Order: C-alpha cells, then structure tokens, then sequence
C-alpha cells in the first residue's frame, strides 16, 4: 500500500521556504567564527580569555592554549555539558541552523590536533609508572584540599557565593538552595578520600562537613606540595621530568597552584585566629619555592600577554 | 401535570437533610435568594422550579455532596391556609443529600511504565465545615526524581463561584522536542471566579524555579546556552467565554480565551521579565439541508489563535534594557492540538533537530464536521475535513544599528523595532499550511481524532507528518 | 496493585 | 546550616599532640579474616606498623566496628596518655612518628596512589563482585561482629566500597563474547595499578626505589588482601601470581616475617581477638549500636539523624584532641476530625419570615 502511493507523498510539501531565523538569544551566544570552550568563568574573564576559576576547567583550558589552538571561552554550567560536567567545546556553526556535535572533555586534545593554527604528543603522552604515583597527589591530595577549603570553609563563603551561585540566579531562595547542593556534593567527594574521610554512617554516602577531617585533608595537601616540589627540583629543565615544553602533568598541577595562589593567598587564614597556613601560602612556601616560579613560568607560556595575576 | 405549574403557588418552608458536616451559614447563601423570592406571583412554580433548579448544580459546584443524592420530595402542603388562591398554593419541600467521603487515600504501583513506578494520593474535603479541600500527591519511580504536589482550595466568603487555591509544586517535565527536560519547583496562588453570565476569570500568581537539565546528546547549541536555573515570578490572568453547545465537539456557538501574563516587571522579581499574551477565538456554525429538516449534523467551524511575547526591563521603568527571551518562555506551535498535520512542536525556528520556540505566533483553522451515512447525527462520532495554517517567528535585533557586544540586553527602541519586524513577518509569505481528513470521537472524557494529514506549505527545518496521526485531548484548534 | 482505602 | 562548614571553636587545622614512646595505646581494628590479623586493608597496614615500631607490651589491639568508636572510622588509635582519638592510617602514623628528600617524596606519592587507586581495585575483587561477597567476605565480616550487627554494618561497608570502585566503571557481572571483554577489562584495570606498584622495591633488598617503612606496611595491607583471600573468582590472585612474581614474593615474605602463625601472637586485648570485643559487646552497648544503625534508614528522618549524630561524634573527637569546639544547637492534632462535634445537624430547615 505505501509503494503505489509513494508517487503522491513525494509531491508534498508543495512550497518550501527558507528556514526561520533563530531567536535573538541564540544568535548572540551561539554564533561565532572560532571554536568555543565552555568553562566556569565570569563575563569579564571570558572577554580576555583569562584562566577559569574551576581547576577542572582550567586544566583543559591550559592544554588547549599550549596546543596552539585558536579558541574563545564562554561562561557556562554543568547542565549544558554533553557529559554532565564542564568543560566542553562546540565547533563553529557550518550553517546558521546547524552545528557539529560537541566535543567532550576527553576528546579536546584530538580536536586540537585536527585544527592547526603538528605533534601534540607531549600533551597526552603516557606518563612513566613513577609519574603515575605523583599524579595521584594532584588528582586526590590537592583536589580534596581545594574542595574542603573552598566549599566547606566559612572564610571563603563570600568567594564561593560570588563565583558559583550568584551568577546562577538573582533569587535569594534559589541561591540558598543552590549553595546547599554545591556543599553537599563537595562534601560527598571529600568523604570518599582515605585521609580526610573513610567514615561510614549508613548505606547513604557521607555528605556533610562533619564526616570530613579537616586536618587530614590539610596535612595531606601540605605533604603533597612538598613532594611535588621535590619532584620538580629533580628535573634539569623548568618542567617536570626534564621535558623542554610543558605537558599534561604541568597543566594538571598548574590548574591547582594558580587558583590556590589567586584566591586563597590572603593573610586572614594565615592569621593566628585560624592557626593554619593558607593554601596559597603553602604553594609559595613549598620546597624552596619551585611551585611558585613554576606557576609564574606556566603563565608566561600560556598567557604571555597577561599581567596582574598575583591575587 | 403541567397544569400544576400554571396555578398560583406560595412555598412555606424548605428543609435539607444530611448536611451534618457543612455549616448552616454556608447553606444559607444558596437558600436565602430562594427564601426571599417567595409568593411573588401566580404561576410561580415556573419561577420556583427553575430557581431551585439553579440550586441543585449550585450545591453540586461545592463538590461536597454525592451527585446521586438529590431526592426531591416536593408536594402539596399538608396544613390548610385561610382562603388560599389555589388548593396547591402552599407546598412542602425537603431535599435529601448525602455528603461525599470526608477523607480519601489512594496509593499503588504500575510496573508497566517503570520498574519502580509508584504513586500516593490523599484527599481531604470539607474541612472546617466550609468546603475547604486539601489534596496531596506524591509520585516516584525509576530514571526519574520524586514528584510532590499539595493543593489547598476553598470558596471565599461562602460563595461557590469564587474559589481561592494555594498550591505547592515540585515536578519534572520531559520536553523531547527540544532534547531536554524541565524541573519545576514553586508555589501558585490562584483566585478563580465564575461570572453570573458563565464567563470564567482566573488571576494567578506563580513563583516557580525552573531548571533545564538532562540534555539529550542531540541537544542543539541553543538548548545548551539556555540550560541552567531561572526563577520566574509572574502574575497571569485567564479569561474564558465558552458558549459552545458541546464544548468537547462544537457544532454551534463560540469560544473566547485570553491568557495575559506579566513576569518580573515592577514589584515582581526574578530572572525573567516579559509580558506574554494569548488570544484564542473559535466558533462553529450549523448548516441545514433541504433533504432533512431539523438537526442535519453538518457544521462549519473556524479558529484563530494569536500570541505575542514582549521582553521587558526589570524594575519599575518601562524604558530600559530588556533581556531577550529564553527557551522556557517562548511559544511552541505545531502538533495534533496546536496545528494539525505537523510534528509536536514542528513549527517555528529549529536549531538542528531541536524545536526552539518563537516570540510571536498566529495559527488558524477551518474545519467541517459531517456525519457518516446510515448513522444518526446524534452519534458522538463524525467525519472531519480540516485545513490548518500557522506561523511562529522569533525576535531578532537585526534592525538595530549598534549595541555593546558585551551586553545581551536590548534597549527599549530595539525591542519595539524587533517586535514590529517580527509581526510583519507573519503577514508575508504563505503560512505553514496543512490539510487532511479524519474521524472525530466526542466521548466526553477526551476527544479522539484519527487524521490523515498532508502538509502543503512548509519552512525548511519544520517537520511535517504525511501519514496517519492520532491526537487526544480537550483543546484543539 | 492499586489500593484504595476511602473513609 | 552549620553541618556543611568547618566547626567553630570557642575563643581550623589544629595539629594533634606529639606522641612520646612509653604510653599505652589501643588500636581499634576489624577482626581477623583470611588468616590475616584484619580484614580491612588500612586496618591490616596499621597493625603491621605497630608490630614493627612498638614493643609487644606497649600497645593493644581491640576488635571493633565503626559504630563502637567516636571517629566512626577504622582503624582508630586511642592514645590513653592524652585520651585523644585518631582515625585513619595516615593520621595514626603521623601521630606516632618521631637522597632522603627523593625517598620522602616517593613515600608520599605512593601513599596517595595506594589509597586512590589500589583501594578501588581491592574493593572490586572483594565487594563489588557478588560471587566473592556471598561466599568469601560476608561470612568473614559476620564472624567478627556481635549477633544483631552483621545485618547493618557489612551492608554499609559494601556501599562504601562500591562507591569507592565506582570510578572504574565496572560492575558485578564483569567478575565472570561479552565474557571475554569483561575479563580483559578485569586484567586491564588491575594492570593499570600493579604496573605502578612494581616500580618500587617493596622487599627493601636493594635497587629499585627505596621508600620509608611507613608506606611498605601500607603496601602490604592492600596487596595482602588482594593475594591471600581465597575467593570463588581468583582472577585478581591469578594476575598477581603470574604477571607480577615480585609482588607475590614480597607479600609471602612479609606475612611470614611480621605475622607468623596466623598473626595470633599479636597483643589482642583480653588475650584474644574475640575476647577484645567483649569490652564493648555488652547487651546495652550492642543494642544502642544496632538501634542507631536502624534509625539512619528512615526515608526522611533518618538522613537528618545521621547528620546530627555525626556532628555530635565530631565534637567528641575534637574535644579529646585538646580543642574547644563551640556548642551546637539541638492537643491541636486531636481537636480536628475528633473531639469537636460536627459543624451542623443532619436536619436544617428554613421558613418564610413573618
Ligand atoms: C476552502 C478555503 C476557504 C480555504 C480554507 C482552503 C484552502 C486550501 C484548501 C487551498 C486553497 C488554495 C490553495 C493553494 C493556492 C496556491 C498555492 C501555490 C502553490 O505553489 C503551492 C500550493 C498553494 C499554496 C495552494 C495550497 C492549498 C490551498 C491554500
Ligand atoms: C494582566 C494581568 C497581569 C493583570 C495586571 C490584569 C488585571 C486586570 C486586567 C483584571 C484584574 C481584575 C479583573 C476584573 C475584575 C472584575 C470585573 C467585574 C466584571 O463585571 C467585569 C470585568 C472586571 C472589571 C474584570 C476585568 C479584568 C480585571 C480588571
Ligand atoms: C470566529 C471567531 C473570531 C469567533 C469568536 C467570532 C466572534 C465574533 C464574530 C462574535 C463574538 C461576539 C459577537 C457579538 C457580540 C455582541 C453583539 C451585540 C449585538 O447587538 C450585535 C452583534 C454583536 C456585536 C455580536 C457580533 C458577532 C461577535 C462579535
Ligand atoms: C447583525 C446581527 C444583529 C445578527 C443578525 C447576526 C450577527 C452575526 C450573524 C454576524 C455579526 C458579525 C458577523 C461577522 C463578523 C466578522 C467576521 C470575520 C470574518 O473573517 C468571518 C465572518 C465573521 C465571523 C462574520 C460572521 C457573521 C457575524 C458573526
Ligand atoms: C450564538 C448566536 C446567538 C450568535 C451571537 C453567534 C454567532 C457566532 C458564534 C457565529 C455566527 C457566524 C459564524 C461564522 C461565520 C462564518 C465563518 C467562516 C468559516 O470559514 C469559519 C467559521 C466562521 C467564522 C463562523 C464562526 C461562528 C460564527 C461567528
Ligand atoms: C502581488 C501582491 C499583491 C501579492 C503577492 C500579495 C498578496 C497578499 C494580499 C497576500 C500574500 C500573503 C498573504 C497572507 C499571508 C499570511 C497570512 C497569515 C494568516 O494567518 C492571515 C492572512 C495572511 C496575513 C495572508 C493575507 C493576504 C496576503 C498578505
Ligand atoms: C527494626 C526491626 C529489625 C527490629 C524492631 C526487630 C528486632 C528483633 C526482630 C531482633 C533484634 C535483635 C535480635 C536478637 C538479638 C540477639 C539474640 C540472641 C540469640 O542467641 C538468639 C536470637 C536473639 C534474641 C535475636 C532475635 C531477633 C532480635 C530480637
Ligand atoms: C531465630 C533466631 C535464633 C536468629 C538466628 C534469627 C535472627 C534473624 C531472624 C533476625 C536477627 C537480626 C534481624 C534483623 C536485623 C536488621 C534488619 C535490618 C532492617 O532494615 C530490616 C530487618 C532486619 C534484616 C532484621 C530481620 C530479622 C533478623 C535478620
Ligand atoms: C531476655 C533476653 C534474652 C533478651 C531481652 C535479649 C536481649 C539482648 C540479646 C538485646 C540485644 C539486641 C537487643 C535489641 C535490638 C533491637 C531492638 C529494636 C527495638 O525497637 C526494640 C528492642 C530490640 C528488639 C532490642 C531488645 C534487646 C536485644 C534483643
Ligand atoms: C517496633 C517497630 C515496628 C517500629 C519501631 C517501626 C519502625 C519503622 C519506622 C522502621 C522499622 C524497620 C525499618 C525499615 C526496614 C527496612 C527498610 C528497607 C530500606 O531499603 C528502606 C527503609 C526500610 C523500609 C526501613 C524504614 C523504617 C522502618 C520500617
Ligand atoms: C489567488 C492567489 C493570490 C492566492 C491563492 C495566493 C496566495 C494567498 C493570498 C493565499 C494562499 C493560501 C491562502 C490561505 C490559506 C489558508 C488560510 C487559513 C484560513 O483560516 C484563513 C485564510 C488563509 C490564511 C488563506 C488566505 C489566503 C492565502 C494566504
Ligand atoms: C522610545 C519609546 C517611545 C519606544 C521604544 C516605544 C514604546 C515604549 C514606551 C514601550 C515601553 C513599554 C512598552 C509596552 C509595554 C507592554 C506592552 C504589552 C504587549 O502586549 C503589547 C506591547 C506593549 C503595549 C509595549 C509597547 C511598547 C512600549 C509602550
């Protein structure tokens, strides 16, 4: 029955017009000639392409700048990510109503190799077995310190509110709800850590700062930075393992050392009222100061035009 | 029996039986107008039976009493009267009513839809003796979050036609046409009012936290850019003049609806600010034929729906920078209900495969209902021939000269110029047009249609459906 | 199943 | 809400008091299993650390469960010399602590690596795989707890370990062509971790990489629970025995040297592993532990119960540590639908006024 009538269905529609134009909001945001990387940043930061304030997003933003990819960054949120978590890259529209598929975080480096503006093997080289052990310091020891000090410290409540929840909405009721979810999720991840966590109350995971041991997280970070400073001192060059160019390991460490110095180098936590050295102070005091100048050198390579990055 | 209604009459007393929970003061409001209009003139049963005939569904609109409990025992008054105008001038009337169940609790599960789908319902009615109601709904399952609901409804000052409702809401809505889902959380305050002429008014205040999550892998850049949180605090007015003889399958009469919504402007506060209005005019017209007197069953209908979404600045100033609209608020058009013959949301701008909304739209319909041969026109199932047109456009700042590229907001003159251009786009070019033939069923819980549609004029990127299409619902164009 | 305890 | 912030102190990284050799300390660990002093990887490492750095009479081992200690975490050390509670292996070693810089950095690196990645691998073998749980480890957990507890604690342990190994992406059916791809992912994930560990000279016989004895004890804790436990799915034991003979030799020599004869020679409290738990196996104490464990599963109240209970325990540990934690904050229902009469009578009547 469909076969004889196919000579009739193919006739319609009788008139086909040009597509309707996209809304104004879509035209302003999604139209661009350069691939756009969506990260956690502010509208003023995104204008100059300055480093994002999220260490997970800053890791990939640094590598893409080392990969010599020409791109622009835009503020975004995890809800828009194809993998449910930032960052991700949208290549520019081929036509005003069509766009290629988004590039997740894992496929960013493959995208950069296809769009030279060259051998990018150093940015995704397989680390030596010893280097795998040290990478656990960055991904676990330093990450847990970042999460505990940012989300769970009342001292950084103003900063956390300004960075993450204030741009989300202007409603105080919605802001309070979003802030609680952020702290619940952050406390859950730190609770999984062996040092500052490992406590089990019931089947549900621990999701409060009460299940987190602040000293165990803080002490592990202080030990991690001293260890990383020792590893960097071993190399005869300015980068880890003697490489002549920064690699995936350097970008991974830089994503934490930069933000710790930027946002937590204040003299209020280091004051006797708290009795603990701030994260940004430990970064500059680690070893003889290798991690401080490594952060300076990494900025001089990926952001040569930028200045005023101390705090 | 009709000669009993032509005689003079004068009612003496009335009694209501079984209203133990409802306060008598509430009962007074319906019966005092009955009580005041008594012994007015002869043949008053012509007046009396209709005015109590008004009362029966007046009490039914309270929803307190079971629909079956309306036993009327009107009779001639037993005691005599001094020189009465007629032997049956005096009457005795008593009404029997049984109240509905005070509390209703419901729960269950349905593994056919989801592996852990379960729902819980509880209804409490006629609290405090004044027809206050309270309904609580809770739903869970798998691959979904918990959904709650709690509505408290009450008549105002004993008037059944003026009902105030307070609702607390938490739900998630799937939106496959835009490759995302919307999480809702907020409260609504409604004041529904029914005019003496039958017109329905409704003034509602809403404050809902919208959140676009769960983007499908095919989500377009437009959907991704609009993901995230948004608080909409809006005040909306709904008007409805329904004169259709059968609202579920109109053969005669007309319908008019207006839905005006103001969000974010002035005292309202939130992440959005606009003034959205919709107008839906419909009508039908029976046509007679020489071959059969009386009700022929054939009729010709029509329809016309309009809508404008105007961005507004926040604060108390009419002149100022206005943010462009978001995918949550933009109109959606197309489908078996809105514009027959297209994919659900198949009209308007499309980003890849996602149907992103528009700011200005205008849909229309022309249809004719016919009865099948060897079947009476009183049958609820009929043949339908229809032709649907629609347009859905989006506001653009192409007409502006220059604006700061950092800012996303548009000045007041820019928005006005954009709206004028958007409305002008409706009147040029043939609208997206579809036509077809189908069968319509008017079974009074929902209208059922089995349509064979065939798109005629279409904009590139719009999705038509050339095959059979089934649409079930209470609202049709 | 779908229970209903109305009273 | 004050439940998601660093605790306030009466007027955050308060250091623990320095330990001095001589004071009696008590280590609360899980019970013996699989012929090992303990069943948990961290607890077994802590036992080995004490057996090498402290004399046989300077410490005691107490078989316990997380509900029996204020830290809600095992292993935990009770330094009776100052009555402080220290939870976690790293915190215990730091408390008891008295190219070196390259060696010190390596010890820190592998300590984080073992916790970060060797732990999920261990959880996958013993907890995520339902075949090994129902036949090898769940009997072991129940054998070291008082009667009503094995229905509350071991289920809670599995949930933690399942979350711990969740980042691997594998689940229970992979413990077993769909079978072949599951098997190769088992060997791939194990090789991704065991390759790093094979870099270090754990036996400390010379060459390789030299690390402090603190992390060598930790290495044994994770490796011993991966090799020795006889489970119905010995795939992880098979990989280590064949591909990595050096790790197999290290575990066997370490066990024979540090835990000769099943490890029963350790100074368990009250002269035995089971007798040690008797101090907290009283009927009243066990009942409270079970009841508190039950309350946490209430769908709405239970979640807030554990958050309040954990905060209370957090203050107790901090108070013992010499800190000064700030104090924390803590009919009409019968008058309706009952008691009051119905608002009207069954009969209401009106008549024409005079
Ligand atoms: C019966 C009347 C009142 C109305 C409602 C019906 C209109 C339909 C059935 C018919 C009437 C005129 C037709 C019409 C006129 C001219 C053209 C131009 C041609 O290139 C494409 C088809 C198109 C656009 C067709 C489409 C179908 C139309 C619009
Ligand atoms: C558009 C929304 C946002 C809000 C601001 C608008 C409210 C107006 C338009 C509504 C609110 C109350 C309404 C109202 C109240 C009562 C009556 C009496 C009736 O016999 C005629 C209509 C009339 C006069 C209607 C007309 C429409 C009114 C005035
Ligand atoms: C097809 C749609 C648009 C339906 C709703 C049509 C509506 C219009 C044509 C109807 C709706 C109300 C009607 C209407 C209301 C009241 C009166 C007053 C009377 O003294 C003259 C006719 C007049 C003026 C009629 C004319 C026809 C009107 C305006
Ligand atoms: C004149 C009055 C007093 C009485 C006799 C009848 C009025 C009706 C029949 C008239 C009054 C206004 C008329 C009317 C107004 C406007 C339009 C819009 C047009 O697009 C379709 C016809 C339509 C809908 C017509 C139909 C016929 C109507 C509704
Ligand atoms: C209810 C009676 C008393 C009167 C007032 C109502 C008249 C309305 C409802 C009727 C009268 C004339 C009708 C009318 C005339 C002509 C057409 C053109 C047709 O293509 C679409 C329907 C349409 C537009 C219908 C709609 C319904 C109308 C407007
Ligand atoms: C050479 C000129 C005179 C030709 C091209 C113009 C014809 C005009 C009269 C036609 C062309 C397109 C038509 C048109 C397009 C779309 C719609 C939307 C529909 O909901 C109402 C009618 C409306 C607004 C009609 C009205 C009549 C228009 C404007
Ligand atoms: C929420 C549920 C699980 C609660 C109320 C039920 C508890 C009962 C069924 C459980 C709790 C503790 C259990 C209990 C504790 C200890 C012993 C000693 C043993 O030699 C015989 C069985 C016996 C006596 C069991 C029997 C079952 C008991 C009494
Ligand atoms: C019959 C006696 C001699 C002994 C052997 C029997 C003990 C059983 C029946 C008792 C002991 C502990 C009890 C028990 C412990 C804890 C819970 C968790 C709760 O969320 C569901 C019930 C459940 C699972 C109950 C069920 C009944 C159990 C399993
Ligand atoms: C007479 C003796 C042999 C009885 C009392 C035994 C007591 C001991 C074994 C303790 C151990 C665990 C306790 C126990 C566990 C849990 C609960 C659930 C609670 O909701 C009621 C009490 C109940 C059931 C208590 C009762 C006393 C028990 C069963
Ligand atoms: C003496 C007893 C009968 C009294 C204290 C009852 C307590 C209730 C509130 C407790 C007892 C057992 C508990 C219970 C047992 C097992 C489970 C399965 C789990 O997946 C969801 C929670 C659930 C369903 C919890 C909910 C709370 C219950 C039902
Ligand atoms: C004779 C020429 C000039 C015609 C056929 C060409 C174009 C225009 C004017 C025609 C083509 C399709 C027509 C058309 C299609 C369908 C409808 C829907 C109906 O509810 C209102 C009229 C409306 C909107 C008419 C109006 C006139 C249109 C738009
Ligand atoms: C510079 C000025 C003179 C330019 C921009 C023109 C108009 C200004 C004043 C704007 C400010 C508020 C606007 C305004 C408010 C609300 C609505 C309701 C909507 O349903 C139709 C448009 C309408 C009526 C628009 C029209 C344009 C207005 C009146």
């Amino acid at each position: 029955i469909p076969r004889p009538l196919q000579r009739l269905f193919d006739y319609f529609p009788l008139r086909i017009y040009e597509p309707n134009e996209l809304p104004e909001r879509s035209q302003q945001l999604t139209s661009g000639d350069l691939p756009t990387l969506y990260v956690f940043s502010t509208d003023s930061d995104a204008r100059l392409g300055l480093p994002s304030f999220n260490p997970g997003c800053l890791k990939w933003q640094t590598l893409l700048r080392l990969a010599n990819l020409d791109f622009r960054i835009l503020p975004s949120t995890n809800h828009s990510s194809p993998t449910g978590s930032l960052p991700f890259l949208l290549p520019p529209r081929t036509s005003p109503t069509a766009s290629p598929a988004p590039i997740p975080a894992s496929g960013l480096l493959s995208f950069a190799r296809k769009n030279p503006w060259l051998d990018l093997g150093h940015l995704d080289a397989d680390l030596p077995p010893r280097a795998q052990a040290y990478l656990a310091l960055i991904t676990h020891s330093l990450r847990n310190a970042w999460l505990c000090a940012l989300y769970l410290d009342p001292t950084h409540d103003a900063l956390l509110r300004r960075l993450y929840v204030d741009p989300a909405s202007s409603s105080r009721a919605v802001r309070a709800a979003l802030l609680h979810q952020l702290r619940r999720a952050a406390a859950e991840q730190v609770a999984t850590a062996s040092s500052g966590g490992g406590k089990i109350v019931s089947l549900a995971p621990v999701d409060s700062a009460d299940g987190i041991d602040e000293e165990a997280v803080y002490r592990s970070a202080r030990d991690a930075l001293d260890a990383l400073a020792s590893l960097l001192r071993e190399s005869e060059t300015a980068w880890f393992f003697g490489t002549e160019r920064p690699g995936s390991f350097d970008a991974a460490l830089f994503s934490y050392t930069h933000l710790m110095v930027e946002y937590m180098s204040e003299e209020e936590d280091t004051e006797s009222a708290k009795g603990r050295v701030s994260l940004g102070r430990m970064v500059k005091e680690a070893g003889n100061g290798e991690l401080a100048e490594h952060r300076e050198r990494m900025l001089g390579v990926a952001w040569p035009e930028w200045d005023g990055y101390r705090r | 029996l009709d000669e009993h209604i032509l005689t003079p009459a004068s009612i003496s007393t009335l009694e209501v039986h079984g209203a133990t929970n409802t306060r008598r003061s509430l009962l007074d409001q319906i019966f005092k107008p009955v009580l005041e209009d008594t012994a007015a003139a002869g043949t008053t049963l012509g007046q009396v039976l209709d005015r109590v005939g008004a009362a029966t569904k007046k009490l039914a609109r309270f929803d307190i009493f079971k629909e079956e409990g309306f036993g009327v025992f009107l009779s001639e008054a037993a005691p005599p009267q001094s020189a009465p105008p007629t032997d049956r001038t005096d009457l005795d009337i008593s009404i029997r009513v049984k109240e509905k169940s005070r509390l209703v609790f419901s729960a269950g599960t349905d593994f056919g839809n989801a592996e852990g789908s379960a729902y819980t319902n509880a209804v409490v009615r006629n609290i405090f003796g004044g027809a206050e109601t309270l309904t609580v709904n809770a739903s869970t399952g798998t691959r979904t979050r918990s959904a709650y609901n709690a509505t408290f409804s009450t008549p105002i000052n004993g008037n059944p036609d003026l009902r105030l409702s307070v609702e607390a809401l938490r739900s998630a809505t799937q939106k496959p046409w835009a490759s995302h889902e919307e999480h809702l959380t907020g409260a609504n305050l409604r004041l529904a009012w029914l005019t003496e002429k039958g017109d329905t008014h409704a003034l509602a205040y809403s404050s809902v936290w919208r959140q676009l999550t769960g983007l499908a892998p095919t989500a377009s850049p437009t959907v991704r850019a609009d993901a995230g949180d948004s608080l909409k605090s809006s005040l909306t007015h709904t008007f409805t003049r329904d004169r259709r003889d059968n609202p579920m399958l109109p053969q005669s009469g007309y319908l008019f609806r207006s839905v005006s919504e103001l969000a974010g402007w002035g005292p309202l506060n939130g992440d959005v600010s606009f003034a959205k209005t919709e107008v839906e005019a419909s009508g039908a017209l029976p046509v007679a034929i020489p071959g059969l007197a009386g009700k022929s069953g054939v009729s010709v209908g029509g329809g016309l729906r309009l809508g404008v979404l105007y961005p507004l600045p926040l604060g108390y100033s009419l002149t100022g920078a206005a943010q462009p609209s978001r995918i949550n608020d933009r109109f959606q058009l197309g489908g078996p209900n809105d514009v027959r013959g297209f994919k659900i949301g198949g009209l308007g701008p499309h980003d890849g495969v996602d149907a992103v909304g528009g700011d200005v739209f205008a849909a229309g319909s022309v249809n004719a209902l016919l009865p099948l041969p060897r079947t009476g026109p009183d049958s609820p199932l009929r043949l339908q021939l229809y032709a649907n047109a629609g347009r859905l456009v989006a506001l653009n700042s192409k007409g502006t000269d220059k604006e700061g590229k950092e800012g996303l907001a548009m000045d007041s003159a820019a928005v006005f110029k954009g709206v004028k251009s958007a409305v002008g786009k409706l009147t040029n070019g043939i609208p997206s047009l579809a036509a077809g033939v189908g069968l319509v069923y008017a079974h009074p819980v929902a209208r059922f249609e089995l349509n064979f549609s065939l798109p005629l004029v279409l904009r590139r990127g719009e999705e038509g459906r050339k095959g059979l299409q089934v649409g079930v619902g209470i609202s049709f164009l | 199943w779908n229970w209903s305890k109305s009273f | 809400s004050s439940a998601w912030s660093h605790p306030q102190f009466e007027k955050s990284a308060w250091s623990h008091p320095q330990f001095e050799k001589g004071g009696a300390v008590q280590l609360h660990v899980w019970g013996p299993a699989f012929g090992l002093p303990s069943i948990d990887a961290e607890c077994l490492a802590a036992i080995a650390y004490l057996a090498q750095t402290l004399g046989s009479a300077d410490y005691q081992l107490i078989q316990s469960s997380p509900s029996a200690v204020p830290t809600q975490h095992l292993p935990t050390l009770y330094d009776s010399r100052t009555s402080t509670w220290i939870g976690g292996f790293t915190s215990i070693t730091a408390h008891l602590h008295t190219t070196a810089a390259s060696a010190t950095a390596d010890g820190t690196a592998y300590t984080a690596f073992l916790s970060a990645h060797a732990a999920p691998l261990l959880a996958l073998s013993l907890y995520v795989s339902s075949a090994n749980y129902g036949a090898a480890t769940r009997p072991a957990y129940s054998a070291v707890l008082p009667l009503p507890l094995p229905w509350t604690e071991p289920p809670a342990v599995r949930a933690a370990m399942a979350r711990r190994a969740a980042h691997l992406g594998l689940s229970s059916l992979d413990a077993d062509t769909p079978e072949q791809k599951s098997r190769i992912r088992l060997e791939e994930a194990a090789r991704e971790v065991l390759d790093v560990l094979a870099e270090v000279d754990w036996a400390a016989g010379g060459g390789g990489r030299q690390v402090a004895a603190e992390v060598r004890c930790l290495a044994f804790g994770y490796l011993a629970l991966m090799l020795l436990p006889d489970v119905p799915r010995p795939w992880l034991r098979e990989i280590m025995e064949g591909r990595y003979p050096a790790l197999c030799t290290f575990v066997r020599d370490f066990r024979a040297r540090v835990f000769p004869q099943g490890g029963k020679l350790l100074p368990w409290a009250d002269g035995g592993a089971q007798a040690s738990a008797s101090a907290s196996a009283s009927a009243s104490a066990v009942a409270l532990r079970f009841v508190r464990a039950v309350m946490a599963e209430v769908p709405l109240v239970g979640e807030w119960w554990s958050r309040w209970w954990t905060a209370r325990k957090k203050r107790e540990v901090l108070a013992s540590k010499g800190a000064k934690p700030a104090p924390s904050n803590d009919g009409a229902g019968v008058f309706f639908y009952r008691g009051l009469p119905p608002f009207g009578e069954a009969v209401q009547v009106w008549r024409k006024p005079v």
